[PDB]
């Protein structure tokens, strides 16, 4: 097929609203211009890129500031290109007033120094003998994994490793946790969480200080931070990842029903084989012995 | 151990369907494994949890 | 999620590229720029849309005519998008003022009369008795469908129709031996196809009036034009298409060994049924039999 | 036409494997299908010897 | 038969005459044949088509000792590098391997 | 590849066993018995 340059525009801009939809952004106003018609222009900007951003009169209504340079702001936009102009541009729906920068800037830090790689990741041992938990005592997801494993597997010996897993002073004691198991030396599979929270509460896990802890580490780490829905940085540093703390249990540990389905059917064969046995034993004295009585004089 | 007494049993199943066996030792075969059988399954069931902290 | 400016325009050029990719461009050349460092920047438009366009040095080494203001082109372009400014725009590889153009219109002319339609093909013979073939009398269609028959299917006897399958004579035989074939009505399928070949030879079978010939055949079609990629009108319109010569055989060719195959095995198992069958009534009358050497008198 | 007589060739592993047939009928049918079944060896063999008449491998 | 499994098997005229060796117990015999079940009787039988006259056995029973042990399992696997520095072959310099 | 007896034996299990599956079948009871253990044998 060959494009006009006509239909190529309105394949694209198809294509954008269909795939992208409604998605929300962050980023540093500049340029604002306030046209007299009543709308609302601006840009948006970060160190590397920047795209046109459009308000409109009709959503403009409901600002409870005046945007001035240099401020940060979080928006929610539809993504769209004027078609006659080729012009890629976002429409606002909504607007209000630090840590996904971070998040940003220290992923790539750390991704080309290679800490990411699959040549440093270590299979996990299976069956596992002895399991760590660093997390808190009372935490969430201590007893969601620790009642996920007796109903799995009991007779697994399990530690826990103390220590906080909020405030700003929680990354120092987990790193010193991480250490302190390695050096003992006890145990073959080290799990490290906790339960669901916002951003706010799993910034501990995203300091460069734990990720080269877990990297480092001995024994093999499995992360299972927050919902089905967040990832940290410790996450891909980590040997395995488990979308939730109730995973993380299932990834480490056996199955016992599947184990007493297994001595049961093996019974069943055991049993089945002396059936056959006997029988093919009692019909050959059978045979031997209807001979004999035929041989009556 | 379970995964011993899983194995051990599997070598007595082997042996009887071989079909070789003298009656008195196939006998004595046979309540060598269901007795191994019992005893597997009944362990399984019967540990329980241990935990310890710092 | 919360899109930071980088990663959302990562996203729609990742998004942009992996879906459209390469495609075939026509258009309007405005505001040629050259700078010095040796690429060319112009934007594409038409009547009412625009679109921008940069040249590289190696691509634009091999333009054999220098572009002017105002000048009708196609192209072959690459869709991305520029990061650091928010720019769509198109990456260009080839240009030139066509057979082509012409073969795209036809293909929309007989889209539009419906010739392409599925509703109109017809199913295959199967099994089938006589094949027909519209090939020149050495081409290497011919050779492949004996080849491939004298195979599988050694059994199905052949036609040649020696026709014309290059040159600007090929349209006229071709149409000619479709018609001839379908007056004869001695073959059960037809299959059309010279085989490997230039676009020339291509062009040949890539004629309205062939069209028309393939439409009108009341015996199934099969089309078997150049390779998998040489796709022609005659494989649109034929009832089925097949990637080379020999792939049209297979369908018409039957499973002739395996039907010597298929025949051994019903005499296999009835040798097996006969002795079965005898194998009960020696048991019986062998067991009334030795009834009588119990019941002496 | 060829594909009847071997469908029949399993009607009569069909009927034979039945075990019904008297042996009489038995022998008779079995017979049948060894005749057709040395007619499939014949014609299968003769489908082959037609590449070099029915088959156009000439220019 | 071996020490494990016994399948039935049967051998028609067809092809009796033109086997050299005379078949005996206990003598290992290589067929290449059918696979089929007698639907009248529900049996599971073969049908022999070629008879000629060791290694096969010896690696089918080396893999099973092996796999016992252990020695295939992941946890015991070592993932390659990605930019390798040096990289060595062992084999016959005459070969062309 | 030349099967072994018992590699044979082996897929073929594998084979119904992952094709058939369970199915409902109906018929009539023929040769009951039933032996020590406490099994059921018997032909449809």
């Amino acid at each position: 097929a060959i494009f006009t340059v006509s239909r190529l525009n309105q394949t694209v801009r198809l294509l954008l609203e269909h795939e992208m939809g409604q998605v929300w952004i962050s980023g540093e106003i500049s340029n604002f211009t306030q046209p007299a018609s009543g709308h609302w222009y601006f840009t948006l900007k970060d160190d590397t890129a920047q795209v046109r951003c459009a308000m409109f009169r009709n959503s403009n209504r409901r600002v409870t500031f005046r945007p001035q340079h240099g401020q940060q702001v979080l928006v929610r936009a539809n993504i769209t290109l004027y078609e006659p102009r080729g012009d890629y541009q976002i429409i606002v729906e909504s607007m209000q007033p630090l840590l996904q920068q971070k998040y940003e800037q220290l992923k790539a830090k750390l991704q080309a120094e290679g800490l990411f790689d699959q040549q440093y990741k270590k299979p996990l041992p299976s069956p596992a003998h002895c399991v760590g938990v660093i997390t808190s005592k009372t935490g969430a997801a201590l007893h969601d994994i620790l009642h996920v494993l007796k109903r799995r597997d009991p007779s697994l010996p399990v530690i826990i490793y103390p220590a906080a897993v909020q405030g700003d002073d929680a990354p120092g004691q987990i790193v010193r946790a991480i250490e302190l198991a390695n050096q003992r030396n006890e145990c073959d599979v080290l799990i490290v969480g906790r339960g669901g929270g916002s951003l706010e509460d799993l910034w501990s896990f995203n300091d460069e200080r734990v990720a080269r802890a877990i990297f480092t580490s001995r024994i093999p780490v499995v992360s299972a931070v927050g919902a089905e829905t967040d990832v940290t940085i410790a996450d891909f540093v980590a040997d395995l990842r488990a979308p939730t703390p109730s995973a993380a249990a299932e990834v480490v540990s056996r199955n016992q029903q599947e184990l007493l389905r297994q001595v049961q059917s093996t019974r069943q064969r055991l049993e089945m084989a002396m059936d056959y046995y006997l029988a093919n034993r009692t019909r050959r004295f059978t045979q031997i012995h209807h001979r004999l009585q035929q041989q009556h004089p | 151990s379970f995964e011993k007494a899983l194995s051990e049993l599997e070598q007595i199943v082997t042996r009887l369907e071989s079909g070789d066996l003298p009656l008195e030792e196939a006998l004595n075969e046979f309540e060598r494994g269901v007795q191994l059988a019992r005893q597997g399954q009944a362990k399984l069931q019967q540990a329980e949890q241990r935990v310890q902290i710092l």
